[PDB]
């Protein structure tokens, strides 16, 4: 059971020794590394280039990423508006060709 | 089996964009050395947990 | 205060009238959907000598978040070089490493 | 206040970039490009010799940042309001037989004794501002550079294999390469950062034998100067997919399309910015050729 | 007192972008 | 005595600094600094919005 | 021409003396490193702008 378990037993033993059964969080759950030469956010190299790549690697749900976001609201006023001129004859309207 | 389905489906469609929101900037002296390396400037005002 | 061309021309030799030029630099880019403007703006009065001398610094704002906007000034060194005092009283700048 | 022997080729004035992250001297980055040819041709014509008369030297109060500004404008990211005389009227001064305004090494303009800042030779910069001041003309109606002809040149100059295509003609080549997301722009800014003057002051000075030796030395720094620059104009730019790797594809590398909107994959010239770049090229090119 | 049990979940606030009227770059 | 001088506390120079701000710009990241340093670099930067 | 005269005249006679006033002293840790070099101890309480 207990897979959902991230860490567990956060309390001192006799004031220095880790109580038995205590977990401490997994490295991968705070290894917040860059982004690939595309978008997919991957872990930090281990000093040998390229990295796991959350998802395309194990399952360690990592808790920290590089999310790219928009600097400020994107839909603020100035809604496009085109002027429309209609033909003035509805009888001399090519229509032909193609 | 089905809780699993609608949810895959939800992730399937989380069409939401993000907007930097009320970030703050503290600069060195204000906060600790340890935390400080961790921080690269202007951390989001509504942080998380980690 | 609107000076009209008729007045620039007939003003008495004394009257020193106030004019007022535009700051221009701090105007934000017009939209990408702003209805195009048809007729040009015309401007007539110009200052024959360099105005703005009182100007210490100007254009305190980021360009695209790192490049200095053009026309932006930044304060002159001498306006914060607070150096000692002479072997008397007169307060002088900081040496430049040559006494 | 150091002389020459070649202004570039001297530590401080190195030209590097970012290859998705590293550096590599531009020659090394341009050797990663590919051209599909496509109908047409780019029959180079003749750059109309410069508008000789340059702006009047107006004192104006301040420190004209010139290296930075000239470039912010050429391949910047939006220079708001380029051509304003202000910066050039002042830069004109430097083009006199005797003045105080020294051109500060970092890329600026001062008075009397700049103090500390180790400016350039007073002579080199003299020949320099001689032409690059005219650059503060491109604004005015009777001096516009007339840009689409000029881009013909940019091309056999940038792409077009040596000699073969260095014979007046060649097909518009649609250029593509293995990029790295937000590649074109990230690359441009590595260049906004670049120290241009070092390149020109040297280009507008070096005698004649030395000048050619120099042309070869920056053949690439120069091609790179305008590759990123030409893409500002080149029409459509999209990403061509391949096999996991992505390849940025550029509409037509030579056919300036006089587009003024704001793409995302690249820089974008406001209208008046073309007025400026068009003019800047007229000069560098008239000069590159001699 | 008699040693209680307690649980806490991790908060969550996602206001929907507050449209502002101020640019911040020239 | 003879009042040949006035002892004042915090003097006021001649020239000063006066700034005009377009009021529509305002970086939104908020910079908050040490409460004490907000007192040195207090007015300086504040005037300098 | 005259605004210039009375003023030269005012500077001409600014017979005022100064008295240290409500200076304060913060010591390192309280305030930032950058500002701190700038500060040499007990900066005037009613600073200026610069």
């Amino acid at each position: 059971i207990s897979v959902a378990r991230s860490m567990r037993a956060i309390v001192n033993h006799n004031e220095v020794d880790r109580p038995r059964g205590a977990v401490a969080p997994s490295s991968y759950e705070m290894d917040t590394g860059t982004l690939s030469r595309n978008g997919d956010l991957l872990y930090s190299p281990v000093a040998n280039g390229q990295v796991g790549i959350p998802k395309l690697e194990v399952d360690h749900i990592s808790f920290s990423n590089v999310v790219s976001m928009m600097t400020a609201n994107i839909r603020t006023g100035d809604d496009m508006a085109v002027e429309r001129v209609n033909p003035d004859d509805v009888r001399a309207i090519n229509i032909r060709n193609a | 089996v089905s809780g699993l389905l609608m949810v895959l489906f939800k992730v399937m469609t989380d069409n939401r964009l993000v907007i930097v929101g009320e970030t703050t900037t503290p600069m060195s002296n204000t906060l600790s050395t340890v935390v400080n390396n961790v921080l690269r400037t202007t951390y989001h005002n509504n942080v998380g947990v980690n | 205060q609107h000076v009209d061309a008729e007045s620039i021309m007939t003003a008495p030799k004394g009257k020193l009238f106030h004019l007022q030029f535009m700051d221009g630099l701090l105007r934000p880019e017009p939209s990408a959907f702003d209805p195009p403007a048809s007729g040009e703006d015309m401007r007539l009065i110009y200052p024959l000598q360099p105005i703005s001398v009182a100007r210490s610094m100007r254009a305190i704002v980021n360009h695209n978040e790192v490049d200095r906007p053009r026309g932006a000034v930044a304060p002159s060194s001498y306006e914060m070089d607070t150096g000692t005092l002479s072997r008397n009283g007169d307060l002088l700048y900081s040496p430049v490493a040559n006494g | 206040q150091q002389p020459t022997g070649g202004y570039t080729t001297l530590e401080q004035f190195a030209f590097t970039i970012r290859n998705d992250g590293t550096n590599a001297t531009p020659t090394q980055f341009l050797q990663l490009l590919s051209w599909e040819a496509t109908e047409n041709e780019l029959v180079k014509k003749t750059i109309p010799t410069p508008e000789t008369h340059l702006p009047s030297a107006r004192n104006v109060p301040g420190n004209v940042y010139i290296e930075d500004a000239i470039t912010q404008a050429l391949f910047g990211i939006s220079a708001q309001n380029v051509n304003a005389h202000g910066y050039f009227s002042r830069l004109s001064a430097l083009a006199l037989p005797n003045t105080s305004a020294r051109l500060g090494l970092d890329g600026v303009i001062y008075n009397s004794e700049t103090i500390n800042i180790p400016f350039y030779d007073p002579a080199a910069v003299a020949n320099f501002a001689a032409t690059y001041a005219k650059l503060g003309n491109a604004s005015t109606p009777r001096y516009r550079a007339d840009m689409i002809d000029i881009y013909a040149h940019v091309g056999l100059e940038l792409a077009g294999t040596d000699a073969e295509r260095a014979a007046g003609v060649m097909p518009v080549k649609r250029a593509k390469f293995d990029s790295w997301e937000g590649s074109l722009i990230s690359l441009s800014r590595d260049v906004v950062n670049w120290k241009i003057l070092a390149f020109l002051i040297d280009l507008c000075s070096l005698e004649g034998e030395a000048l050619r030796a120099f042309k070869t030395r920056n053949r690439d720094v120069f091609r790179m100067m305008l590759f990123i620059m030409s893409t500002a104009v080149a029409a459509n730019v999209v990403n061509r997919k391949v096999t996991k790797r992505v390849d940025r594809v550029l509409e037509y590398i030579g056919v300036n399309s006089m587009r003024t909107a704001g793409r995302t994959a690249t820089i974008t010239y406001d209208l008046s910015r073309h007025e400026f770049a068009a003019k800047f090229l007229q000069l560098t090119f008239t000069r590159w050729n001699a | 007192k008699i040693a209680t049990a307690s649980s806490a979940r991790q908060a969550d606030v996602e206001k929907p972008a507050d449209v502002t009227f101020t640019i911040e770059n020239v | 005595l003879s009042d040949d001088f006035k002892q004042i506390s915090d003097p006021k120079g001649y020239l000063t600094y006066s700034v005009k701000y377009e009021d529509q710009f305002t970086k939104k990241d908020k910079l908050r600094a040490s409460e004490a340093d907000d007192r040195i670099v207090g007015p300086t930067v504040n005037l300098f919005k």
